[PDB]
């Protein structure tokens, strides 16, 4: 085996922060070298374990997540950091192991300005767990006294899109993100190289 | 810029299905979340329900509860609305449009239908 | 909150020298990194100096190394620079940054909190 | 559950230069939301006055809009030909989108 990151990077579709993605692999090598020395990914931010020892350490199976984020809230991925796309749509672990890689690619979805494809939810009942998702495109319950249960007042829709303007201040650029988490189970290791 | 096609007139018997187009071109599409009006000739405006391309969510008024259906296509850019039903409800047909918002106002704006 | 608007920049000459300036306030100066980056037509931001939280201790890029040089300002919450012997091709617009790691690893850490944006020719 | 809307009067008569004002009414504190609509016959009903209280791109300083609660306010200065047409009230506090019985002003 070798493992596919090549068919992870270079796809060119990305989901949204409401609809973010996994995708598990497993019995593959670890080739992380060109990855850190490519020098085409500006972020690669993670805490725990160092980069120099990634390429024997192996556990038993790791997962990937591939969507875009807004680059003027890059801190709320983290373990334990406050926000809203940290309140709704992606949590991290206490304890991280994992690490995370980002960059700017405003060249592809650099479209004409104002274009909201992807989306985020900004209203949801209390608090999130990590590894689960919000399918619940339902109208929430914002109405003490109930309005409709159709979109009114006293109750809202809480789904506001983002926006790329290829002049854009500095925030709204799209840059995309992925987290390679890792994992130890009762099984034996199986995902590492040389 | 923008503009929806006028389907001719026709006569239809009580229980006959109803095809319409409602043709959404011009500008940046999925800015507004599509509905629909009806009158009466000599009656006021009613409103239906609403449609958008990018959820498909499902919106329904109190005189057409499971009763009339709401289907859209974005590549053909295009609103349908079927219904088998009776003759007295023939009028002109209006489709309607307007952005819904978030926080902000969700009004149907402009950029309706010149007829049927 | 946290403003970042830049000034100092514009138009200037072969070999000339400008001072930028970003103004930020509600927070404090002396333990945040704040780097000066830089981002050409086609993307791609390129970092270029990065203060130290000390006095004026600075790791400058290859291409700027020997060259180009920054200032601290704890009181005046503003970072100042300085060029000497410009080039046509670093025309591109230029922010501050905020702070990095926070006890935690490297690996190019990227700050969030940035300018909003001055552009600079050299014609 | 569902607003009703009502638009009075019915009917006005008027001529060149007159006052007229529509008086809207429903049966719900509406704050903000509500949109009123003109409709000669055969066209959509274009817009007047968006969110009863602003003025929409297109349409000139003629026309002017206020109103907060339960009573509302239309105001028309120097009347013209052109607006002599059905009228419209159109609230947007919730659902379902109700609708004026509509106001027709004609000239003597």
């Amino acid at each position: 085996n070798l493992c596919p990151f090549g068919e992870v990077f270079n796809a060119t579709r990305f989901a949204s922060v409401y609809a973010w993605n996994r995708k598990r692999i497993s019995n593959c090598v670890a080739d992380y070298s060109v990855l850190y020395n490519s020098a085409s990914f500006s972020t690669f931010k993670c805490y725990g374990v160092s980069p120099t020892k990634l390429n024997d350490l192996c556990f038993t199976n790791v997962y990937a997540d591939s969507f875009v984020i807004r680059g003027d809230e890059v801190r709320q991925i983290a373990p334990g950091q406050t926000g809203k796309i940290a309140d709704y749509n992606y949590k991290l672990p206490d304890d991280f192991t994992g690490c995370v890689i980002a960059w700017n690619s405003n060249n592809l979805d650099s479209k004409v300005g104002g274009n909201y494809n992807y989306l985020y939810r900004l209203f949801r009942k209390s608090n999130l767990k990590p590894f689960e998702r919000d399918i619940s495109t339902e109208i929430y319950q914002a109405g003490s006294t109930p309005c409709n249960g159709v979109e009114g007042f006293n109750c809202y829709f809480p789904l506001q899109s983002y926006g790329f303007q290829p002049t854009n201040g500095v925030g709204y650029q799209p840059y995309r993100v992925v987290v390679l988490s890792f994992e130890l189970l009762h099984a034996p290791a199986t995902v590492c190289g040389p | 810029q923008m503009q929806l096609v006028q389907s001719g007139a026709e006569v239809k018997k009580p229980g006959a299905s109803v095809k319409v187009s409602c043709k959404a071109s011009g500008y940046t599409f999925t800015s507004y979340a599509i509905s629909w009006v009806r009158q009466a000739p000599g009656q006021g405006l009613e409103w239906m329900g609403r449609i958008i391309p990018i959820l498909g969510i499902a919106n329904y008024a109190q005189k057409f509860q499971g009763r009339v259906t709401i289907t859209a296509d974005e590549s053909t850019s295009t609103a349908y609305m079927e219904l088998s039903s009776r003759s007295e409800d023939t009028a002109v047909y209006y489709c309607a449009s307007g952005a819904f918002y978030y926080g902000s106002g969700s009004y149907p704006f402009d950029y309706w239908g010149q007829g049927t | 909150e946290e403003q970042l608007v830049e000034s100092g920049g514009g138009l200037v000459q072969p070999g000339g020298s400008l001072r930028l300036s970003c103004a930020a306030s509600g927070f404090r100066f002396g333990s945040y990194y704040m780097s000066w980056v830089r981002q050409a037509p086609g993307k791609a931001p390129e970092w270029v100096s990065d203060i130290n939280t000390r006095g004026e201790t600075t790791r400058y890029s290859d291409s700027v190394k020997g060259r180009f040089t920054i200032a601290r300002d704890n009181a005046n919450n503003t970072v100042f620079l300085f060029m000497n012997r410009l080039k046509p091709e670093d025309t591109a617009v230029y922010y501050c940054a905020v702070a990095a790691s926070g006890d935690t690893f490297e690996g190019r850490s990227d700050p969030d909190y940035w300018g909003q944006g001055t552009l600079v020719t050299v014609s | 559950g569902d607003i009703q809307l009502t638009q009075s009067p019915s009917s006005l008569s008027a001529s060149v230069g007159d006052r007229v004002t529509i008086t809207c009414r429903a049966s719900q504190d509406i704050s903000d939301y509500l949109n009123w609509y003109q409709q000669k016959p055969g066209k959509a009903p274009k817009l007047l006055i968006y969110a009863a209280s602003s003025l929409q791109s297109g349409v000139p300083s003629r026309f002017s809009g206020s109103g907060s609660g339960t009573d509302f306010t239309l105001t028309i200065s120097n009347l013209q030909p052109e607006d002599f047409a059905t009228y419209y009230c159109q609230q947007s506090y919730s659902a379902p989108r109700t609708f004026g019985q509509g106001t027709k002003v004609e000239i003597k």
